[PDB]
């Protein structure tokens, strides 16, 4: 599970399940679930990507970051992303 | 399948839940009627952590301005454990910080970040912010934790 850590510039919001962008060893941009799904009301556990990961604007939004960089399903915390 | 006492509980479950989100929102939206959209549950559990940590920030123990509990940036909910350091999404590691303090924060451990090692004073007065907040006492020692075992990471 290798581990990043987020830009200044990438949108953090805390800790949250989210997309990331990974350019340079650095998250440069990351899009939490819970703003791209904005019906996941749940609480940012690990295991939850086995069943959000099919969502349709989470390929779409994993699609458009794939047009510029590396970008994974993963975990936002304590400003670092790890890849779920 | 399901027994008789099975199917009451969830029964009762459901709407219990239904009940305690309902009056959730109904008192976020007295405190923000202002607020643009529908209170989401990082929203709520803002306002809830808020309260449990009466009104401080957890890591600065700056008072933090309840109106502006929902600006952009001024307060996180962040993980007291790193995530890539313990695999803890857990509520136990929930906590409200100021997104400065919790920039300089970064990947440490509270333990690491205010020196506990040396038991300093800055360690001190964390633990002794962590004690007195309205967290559980499993939530207390969770913020607190010095020992980590991260080779399964």
């Amino acid at each position: 599970n290798k581990t990043y850590k987020i830009g200044k510039n990438a949108g953090y919001d805390g800790c949250g399940l989210c997309l990331a962008a990974i350019s340079e060893n650095e998250a440069i941009k990351v899009k939490y679930l819970r703003d791209i799904c904005p019906d996941y009301d749940g609480d940012d556990k690990a295991e939850d990507w086995l069943r959000w990961g099919t969502d349709s604007r989470v390929k779409a939004a994993a699609l458009e970051m794939e047009q510029y960089a590396y970008t994974s399903v993963g975990m936002a915390s304590c400003w670092e992303f790890v890849e779920l | 399948g399901k027994s008789f006492k099975d199917r009451k509980m969830i029964e009762k479950m459901q709407e219990e839940n239904r009940k305690d989100r309902e009056k959730a929102a109904a008192k976020f939206r007295e405190y923000f009627p202002n607020f643009v959209g529908e209170p989401k549950s990082k929203d709520i559990l803002k306002l809830r952590l808020y309260e449990m940590q009466h009104g401080k920030c957890l890591y600065s123990g700056k008072e933090i301005n309840l109106g502006r509990l929902n600006e952009k940036g001024y307060v996180e909910i962040d993980h007291a454990l790193p995530f890539s350091r313990t695999w803890d999404d857990s509520f136990n590691n929930k906590v409200l910080v100021l997104g400065s303090e919790n920039q300089n924060k970064g990947n440490q451990t509270p333990y690491e970040y205010f020196n506990g090692k040396d038991n300093s004073r800055e360690w001190q007065e964390f633990k002794a912010r962590v004690e007195t907040s309205r967290f559980p006492r499993s939530k207390k020692q969770r913020i607190l934790l010095q020992k980590f075992d991260e080779d399964g990471f």
